[PDB]
């Protein structure tokens, strides 16, 4: 056996039902609706000074224009064409932005690398790791003359909270409650008994 | 009878110094250096802190030394294993070792973090020149399509501009050209708009995926050239008096700037200077000793960093009074310690191994967040502006038609 | 001072130093040490390096 | 007078164009010749720059403790100053007496 890592088991992390709309915040998703109503009413207003752009027809055109599809009708006056052009530019930017940020989400999530060895845990500093208070594992690290091992010991010697655990039952509990923050360093056989 | 100083990384008191104080208790870089000198030169030294708490300087009228020079010229102490900026007046009164560490006047700036995304940021993925070329390409294609359709179909200027704008924004075109020369223009503009929109989307995805942070200032020459960021020293000291007695082109500018500038850039103490750099987001740059800067950027909260090389080089020695038989027993020890790779090992350990933060871990720190309204609102403003303008021109046309 | 196909990146790893050496136990030891220290204080060694 | 010992070919000491036209120390000038002009005015001596012959900095040969080149020209009393880039080393220090670094 040997000294072995122990980390919280990664959960399945089921995605939300409406997770497709994460790449844009909730404020954006509602100001889109409110700007759509505003545009559909202004286009009616401008067309109706005194054709086909009633209010229902105008809401249909503006919906079509947001979804990049576009309808059979199109404004045929200068002051309706201005509204059309500006709403077109806005929807182009918003849709391009949604796709770009979704690609960013997927790309970043794909390059995820869990802490797999001791070297990776040594370089990384986001997760605190703690041995038992008094035992052969702590004395190992104190007497350790390996740079990576000494790097951990230098870290474990001083920490704002006590990374050390008094009891191995406490050590298991600390990792479970820390939700990935605590990484116990116990013997391999006990580790394989606990995870099983 | 070795002296020392209270500087935190160099000679420090352990936790509960009251419980344990003295030779076997004191810690610090100079402490371990003294121990290694003993290992190379066995001697009976008792560690005594400097009484005055500061380094040497001779009052003009008094003409007496004090601190680590007063404790050595007057036989009050044996040597001084501590940071002495070796210099002319101190060397005329003490015998100095070969410099066991070299340094300079570093530049200290706050670590650059991502700014608040300003409005009109949606047009960052493409350079300004490309946006201008897009505008004038649209206005050139529309007029050419008009001319073509009016050599040999309606496609007047007002309707051709609408067709081109519709084709760019990927929204379906109302009408399509029927001639051949009217169709070549349509095909070319379709290809162009497809490539441009694909480029914008792809580059924006690159912007959001991996982020690069650039230091606003790189070196002291560019810092003098910029002058948008205010840079200040300590009030009075070597790092301050250097700029007055400097005749290099850049340094005279960097002095005559801070010589006459409001408010007071000069800081009372280094703690206040680092606090001011941390407070002001990017407007303050601090010019301190290189070692102090390197040490500070390692401590919590690790919110600062050192940029640029050292402006002028100095050295720290191990002072020893002129007549001492220990005078030549320290030069050789220092040179051997330097050559063995032991002094560098010491500095490395006590500055990076005792590091509150590490650069080699979490350097990427990759995290992606939902795109807030702040990023986008620059297009909501344009949308509402366009609507207001449309209503305005509608009333203008109405009032014109009515008369 | 050579065609810029190469560049220096990163800080130097170790430390060294050049000194205007004098023969052991000679009469030009102290004045030369003073001359070098005073030159470095006034930047006459930084004006020269920036030149060549 | 005093005799100086400089190494060559570097950025430090170079031979001027029309070296044959010029004579004495002026026949070759460089950074460490300009330096070894300033030190004169603070130690007040008139020298004549003399390039080392062997063209090596110096090390005691393993077989025979003979110091070569620029430090050798000092140890054996052949010439006095060493106004040239001699790295400050322990082995050279135990034999010869340096100054404080003029460059790091
Ligand atoms: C009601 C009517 C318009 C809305 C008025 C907005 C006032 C409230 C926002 C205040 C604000 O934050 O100012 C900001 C926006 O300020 C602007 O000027 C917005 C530009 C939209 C005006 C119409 C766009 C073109 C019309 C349709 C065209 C067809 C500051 O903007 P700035 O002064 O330009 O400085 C650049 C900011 N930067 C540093 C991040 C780049
Ligand atoms: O011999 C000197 N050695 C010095 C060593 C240090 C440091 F190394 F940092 F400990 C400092 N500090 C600079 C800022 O950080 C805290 C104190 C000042 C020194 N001064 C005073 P100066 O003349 O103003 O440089 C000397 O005189
Ligand atoms: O005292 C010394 N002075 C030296 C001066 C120089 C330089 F001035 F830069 F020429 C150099 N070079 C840098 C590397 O490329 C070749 C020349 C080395 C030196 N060495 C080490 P070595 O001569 O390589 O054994 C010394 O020990
Ligand atoms: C469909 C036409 C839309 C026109 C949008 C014009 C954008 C103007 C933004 C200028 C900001 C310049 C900041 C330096």
């Amino acid at each position: 056996l040997g000294i072995s890592i122990m980390i919280k088991k990664p959960q399945k992390s089921k995605p939300g039902v409406f997770s497709f709309l994460d790449p844009l915040a909730y404020e954006i998703w509602m100001c889109i609706v409110f700007a759509y109503i505003g545009v559909s009413v202004v286009l009616f207003l401008v067309s109706r000074f005194s054709n086909e752009f009633g209010i229902f027809n105008s809401l249909w055109f503006s919906l079509g224009a947001f979804m990049q599809q576009g309808c059979d009708i199109s404004p045929r006056s200068l002051s309706g064409r201005i509204v059309g052009g500006v709403w077109w530019f806005f929807t182009l930017i918003i849709i391009s932005s949604y796709t770009a940020n979704l690609a960013a989400f997927l790309t970043v999530e794909r390059m995820v690398s869990p802490i797999e060895s001791a070297e990776d845990l040594a370089k990384q500093t986001e997760i605190a790791y703690g041995t038992l208070a008094a035992g052969s594992t702590k004395e190992f690290f104190r007497r350790s003359k390996i740079a990576v091992a000494a790097k951990m010991w230098a870290y474990m010697a001083s920490a704002e909270p006590s990374v050390f655990a008094a009891t191995t039952a406490a050590g298991a509990a600390r990792v479970r409650k820390a939700k990935g923050k605590a990484a116990a360093l116990l013997e391999s056989t006990m580790n394989e008994y606990i995870e099983q | 009878v070795v002296t020392t100083i209270l500087e935190s990384p160099y000679v420090m008191m352990k936790k509960n110094h009251e419980m344990l104080e003295g030779n076997e208790r004191y810690e610090g870089y100079c402490v371990d250096l003294a121990a290694e000198i003993a290992k190379h030169c066995g001697f009976k030294y008792k560690l005594t802190i400097v009484g005055d708490g500061k380094y040497g300087a001779r009052d003009a009228d008094t003409k007496i030394w004090n601190g680590m020079v007063g404790e050595l010229v007057y036989g009050k102490a044996d040597i001084a294993i501590a940071p002495l900026t070796i210099t002319l007046v101190r060397e005329e009164v003490i015998d100095f070792s070969k410099p066991f560490m070299s340094l300079g006047i570093s530049i200290m700036i706050k670590k650059p973090q991502k700014s608040k995304p300003g409005v009109f940021s949606f047009l960052d993925p493409l350079a300004y020149e490309i946006w201008m070329c897009i505008v004038f390409a649209y206005i050139g294609v529309s007029v050419v399509l008009f001319l073509v359709s009016r050599f040999s179909n309606e496609f007047g200027i007002f309707n051709s501009l609408w067709f081109s704008l519709g084709a760019f924004m990927r929204q379906g075109c109302d009408i399509s050209p029927r001639s051949l020369s009217g169709r070549i223009v349509g095909g070319v503009w379709w290809f162009f708009t497809l490539i441009i929109i694909s480029s914008y989307t792809a580059n924006l995805a690159a912007f959001l995926t991996v982020e690069r942070m650039v230091s606003p200032i790189e070196s002291a020459e560019d810092l003098s050239k910029q002058t948008e960021i205010a840079y200040g020293t300590l009030d009075s000291g070597s790092t301050k008096e250097f700029f007055r007695r400097s005749k290099i082109a850049v340094f005279d500018k960097m002095w005559t700037y801070m010589r006459s500038a409001e408010p007071s850039v000069f800081v009372r103490t280094t703690a206040e200077g680092v606090a001011r750099v941390r407070k002001s987001k990017g407007k303050y740059a601090y010019l301190l000793e290189s070692t102090m800067n390197e040490y500070i950027e390692q401590r919590k909260p690790c919110d600062t960093m050192k940029v640029g090389g050292n402006l002028d080089s100095k050295g720290y020695g191990i002072a020893t009074p002129k007549g001492s038989s220990l005078g030549n027993a320290v030069n050789l020890a220092v040179l051997k310690l330097n050559e063995e790779g032991l002094l560098d090992k010491l500095k490395n350990k006590w500055w990076y191994d005792k590091g509150e933060c590490g650069s080699g871990g979490g350097d990427s720190k990759e995290k992606t967040s939902a795109l807030s309204l702040s990023n986008v609102a620059g297009v909501f403003y344009i949308l509402v502006g366009g609507l207001g303008l449309a209503m305005l021109v509608a009333l203008i046309e109405f009032c014109y038609k009515s008369r | 001072r050579k065609p810029c196909d190469t560049m220096k990146v990163g800080g130097n790893l170790d430390s060294k130093g050049y000194g205007a050496a004098t023969p052991k136990g000679s009469a030009l030891r102290a004045p030369v040490n003073l001359a070098v220290l005073k030159l470095a204080e006034q930047g006459a060694l930084d004006k020269l390096k920036a030149k060549w | 007078t005093a005799v100086v010992t400089t190494i060559l070919e570097d950025p430090y000491v170079m031979a001027k164009k029309n070296a044959a036209a010029a004579e004495g120390n002026a026949a070759y000038e460089g950074y460490c010749v300009a330096l070894a002009a300033e030190i004169a005015k603070h130690a007040a001596y008139a020298y004549a720059a003399a390039i080392v012959a062997d063209g090596k900095y110096g090390a005691r040969d393993a077989a025979t403790k003979a110091w070569n080149g620029m430090v050798g020209e000092l140890v054996y009393g052949a010439a006095d100053a060493a106004a040239a880039p001699l790295t400050i080393t322990l082995v050279r220090e135990e034999v010869i007496d340096f100054s404080k670094p003029f460059m790091s």
